[PDB]
């Protein structure tokens, strides 16, 4: 498939970003389109033998190119707030284009608006416990910014799949804030014997994609780098 | 535009353009993540199907449709129909809005009930659970910005073939509790609070 | 091939020296637009075809991108051999019967043209003379060489004599071509 | 309605690199539509050219593409080795050759230039007949009520390149009076044929 890289982005205003994209080997033509909430696909330029062959309605700080092993790169200059998206690059040969997993780009007002999430796991209820005989255990990440996390159930030292919700798309915490911070819920879900055996364990963790060791930080609290957060239990009868 | 149906359903999904065409093809798309093509249909021909799907093509309105014959949750998925422009080639494609397409369970037993669990000495948060609901139950938001509700999402326990509804709430309010959290939401009469 | 109507949806060059592309359509012999690829437009050939007819240029720029691509690829597998000049072939005649003082059309016809490159002008008196001077594209021939038209409106005469003036790489020296 | 096109196949290299003196590489791609009886007939051939050498081929007779010289191999190969590609130029046929001719028949088809016809003297009666579309037509001299079956020269048909046509027919006679010497039109676009006397 097309692969692109980074899969991930924080900047500021200001700034500029590049983004790269290998096509499917064979394919010659590469585009590059961009996806928002406000606007949907939109299209922002097609490759072709190492020359840009198509162009949509992007301004010129959106720009392009392609090497001749049609590899392709695209470049954001000057960034804005509006500028955060989902990048999707496109490879084909024929009339069906096949897309990359895509580059997130968030634009932050500052650097202090990112943080990383606080982690919780909640036990099960006995009262369900009881009435099905069924334990569901709750994990919330909470206050995290940008939502750039992916969180995972591991019992006894594995990962889950099995009995497993995790919520499509983060809650804000303030939805008025463009800013906001976000929460995320998920459950996983078992028998009741198996939750009140205190042997297994359950743990919730959360990936966040925050800061590099590398960017400066001034504010009174630890740097909000990329990391894991977890939280676990064992079971109890 | 939004298209709820029950797995094993059918599901019918329309778009229309506005240019001449060669081919118009339908993708699909999970969230944060790349479209993936699904079928192409040529403006020769009327219908053409695949698989679990079916397209339909009329030149003359300017309009598909996508039949996907017994849904399932897997399904689930925003699809877009996205058409040559007259093209025929290259890497520019014309997408249209799209229609969100969910999947929902057939609950076998409803054992709606709210739950609250603990965890407890760490957090200030209570959290209740909403479960074992049938799929014709929506969830609301709030009022009230300090109590947060997920939406419904579910659930499945592969190796005892068992699905299962929830959503979670939760605030530090303290005033806050299980019974009145889920207030906002039309619930089941019979849901059991303990 | 034996039809009643034959048409070129279309007719795509591309060559190596300027370099230089051209993309047409044609219909039983007659080009019905070309696209102009710097400026990103179709250029159509009747009044009746601009009112009723639409063609959206970046097809063709699509296309002549193509081309130039494949020329690399057959030039990779091949000794890449590059083209033989043809001897160009001239006639100049008039779009009707010639009165003086009454406004006409001389036509300039270069065919048998192969590369297509080409200049083609007129001179009055032995002078260059560019008003009222127009030209065609180059025009398919089933050979794969081209032809091209060249036109100049005029008041005929009375003491004025036309020649029609062709430059190629097919021939030794300009050819100038006088009208009857 | 837009009009459309046919789409030039890429060629599969290379990766590969990439192309002063008065020589010339030339690349040729065309695509042909070839129709008979309205759209009951219809074919479609599309030709790739190297120079003036047509190296493969697309016809919709065949059915997948061709190679006509030993430059063609490896793109029809690849062509034909590609589904998409082969089901599109399979496609095309309907797609574009008669989409677009739905449009001929709305605009070219129907124009319908009426010839202007002058007899002149000679520098013999030349019948110019000129500015006519589309291209069939019959000329002919009569003297008196009696086609003339002799000493008459024609041109050729004489394309203008203006989506017009002329053609010239010459007649040599010996006069006698009261002859009356005509010349006769016949064109798609007459609601009669023209008929031009000369006099004396
Ligand atoms: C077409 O005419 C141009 C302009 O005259 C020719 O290019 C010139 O060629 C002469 C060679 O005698 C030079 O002295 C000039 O330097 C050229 N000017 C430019 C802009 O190129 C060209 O050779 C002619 N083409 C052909 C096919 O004969």
């Amino acid at each position: 498939g097309v692969t692109q890289t980074p899969r991930y982005l924080i900047k500021t205003r200001g700034q500029q970003v590049t983004l790269s994209c290998s096509p499917i080997s064979g394919h010659r033509s590469v585009s590059w389109y961009q996806q928002t909430p406000g606007q949907g696909l939109q299209f922002l330029f097609e490759y072709f033998s190492e020359t840009q062959r198509n162009k949509g309605n992007f301004p010129g700080r959106f720009s392009g190119r392609q090497f001749s092993n049609s590899r392709s790169e695209m470049n954001v200059s000057t960034l804005e707030l509006g500028d955060s998206a989902l990048y999707l690059c496109a490879s084909s040969a024929g009339n069906t284009i096949y897309f990359g997993e895509g580059s997130w780009l968030t634009v932050v007002e500052d650097l202090k608006n990112v943080f990383p999430p606080e982690v919780a796991v909640f036990e099960p209820s006995e009262a369900e416990i009881s009435h099905t005989q069924k334990a569901t255990l709750v994990c919330l990440a909470t206050g995290f910014y940008p939502d750039h996390v992916e969180l995972s159930w591991w019992v006894n030292g594995k990962e889950v799949h099995s009995g497993v919700c995790t919520d499509p798309q983060p809650l804000k915490e303030q939805p008025a804030l463009n800013d906001s911070r976000y929460c995320l819920s998920s459950r996983l879900r078992v028998s009741a014997t198996f939750w009140q055996n205190p042997r297994n364990h359950f743990r919730c963790q959360v990936q966040f994609y925050g800061l590099s060791e590398n960017d400066e930080w001034t504010q009174d609290r630890a740097k909000p780098v990329t990391q894991i957060v977890s939280a676990e239990a064992w079971g109890r009868a | 535009q939004a298209l709820s149906i029950q797995e094993g359903e059918n599901a019918t999904m329309n778009c229309s353009y506005k240019t001449s065409i060669n081919n118009l093809q339908w993708y699909r798309q999970n969230s944060g993540r790349g479209l993936v093509h699904l079928i192409l249909i040529r403006s020769n021909e009327r219908e053409k199907h695949s698989g679990r799907l079916r397209v339909t093509l009329d030149t003359s309105k300017k309009s598909s449709s996508l039949l996907i014959t017994a849904s399932r949750a897997a399904d689930t998925a925003s699809y877009f129909c996205a058409t040559d422009a007259g093209y025929n080639q290259g890497g520019k494609l014309i997408f249209g809005q799209g229609t969100e397409l969910s999947v929902k369970p057939n609950i076998q037993n409803p054992d709606p009930a709210v739950y609250q669990l603990r965890d407890s000495k760490s957090s200030d948060k209570s959290v209740c659970l909403f479960t074992d609901f049938d799929s014709q139950t929506n969830v609301s938001q709030s009022k009230d910005s300090d109590v947060y509700i997920t939406d419904k999402c579910v659930l499945d326990m592969r190796s005892m073939d068992f699905k299962s509804n929830s959503a979670v709430a939760w605030s530090n309010k303290s005033d806050f509790a299980c019974a009145n959290a889920f207030n906002n939401s039309i619930i089941p009469e019979d849901t059991f609070f303990p | 091939i034996v039809a009643d109507h034959v048409a070129s949806y279309g007719v795509n060059l591309y060559q190596s020296y300027g370099p230089s592309g051209q993309y047409s359509h044609e219909f039983d012999g007659d080009e019905e637009f070309y696209v102009d690829l710097e400026r990103k437009e179709t250029v159509w050939q009747l009044p009746l075809f601009r009112r009723f007819r639409r063609f959206d240029p970046q097809f063709a720029l699509t296309n002549i991108a193509v081309l130039k691509h494949n020329l690399n690829c057959v030039i990779k597998r091949s000794n890449s051999t590059a083209a033989t000049n043809e001897v160009p072939e001239v006639t100049v005649f008039s779009k009707s019967p010639v009165t003086l003082g009454q406004p006409n059309t001389l036509i300039c016809l270069v065919d048998n043209i192969f590369p297509p490159v080409v200049n083609i002008t007129w001179l009055s008196n032995g002078h260059s003379v560019t008003e009222g001077v127009s030209e065609t594209s180059f025009l398919s021939k089933s050979d794969h060489s081209f032809f091209k038209i060249s036109y100049l409106t005029f008041l005929p005469s009375a003491d004025e004599i036309y020649d029609c003036k062709v430059e190629h790489w097919g021939l030794d020296e300009p050819l100038l071509k006088h009208w009857e | 309605v837009e009009e459309l096109y046919l789409v030039a196949g890429e060629e599969g290299c290379g990766g590969g690199g990439s192309l002063g003196s008065p020589e010339d590489f030339v690349y040729q791609f065309k695509g042909m539509c070839y129709f008979t009886n309205g759209t009951e007939r219809v074919r479609l051939v599309t030709r790739y050219i190297y120079n003036r050498e047509e190296y493969a081929r697309f016809d919709s007779d065949v059915g997948v593409y061709r190679a006509v010289t030993p430059l063609g191999p490896p793109a029809a190969e690849y062509w034909n080795s590609q589904k998409e590609v082969l089901e599109r130029t399979r496609a095309e046929l309907d797609t574009v050759c008669r989409h677009n001719y739905q449009l001929e028949l709305r605009t070219t088809l129907q124009r319908r230039v009426e010839p202007t016809v002058t007899i002149s003297p000679s520098r013999l009666l030349v019948c110019s007949v000129t500015d006519f579309y589309p291209a069939q037509i019959k000329v002919r001299w009569f003297r008196n009520d009696q086609e003339e079956t002799t000493g008459v020269v024609s041109t050729p048909l004489i394309r203008n390149g203006d989506w017009t046509f002329q053609i010239l027919v010459m007649l040599e006679m010996t006069p006698q009076r009261g002859d009356v010497y005509t010349c006769h039109v016949e064109h798609p676009s007459l609601q009669n044929p023209i008929i031009v006397e000369w006099r004396a």
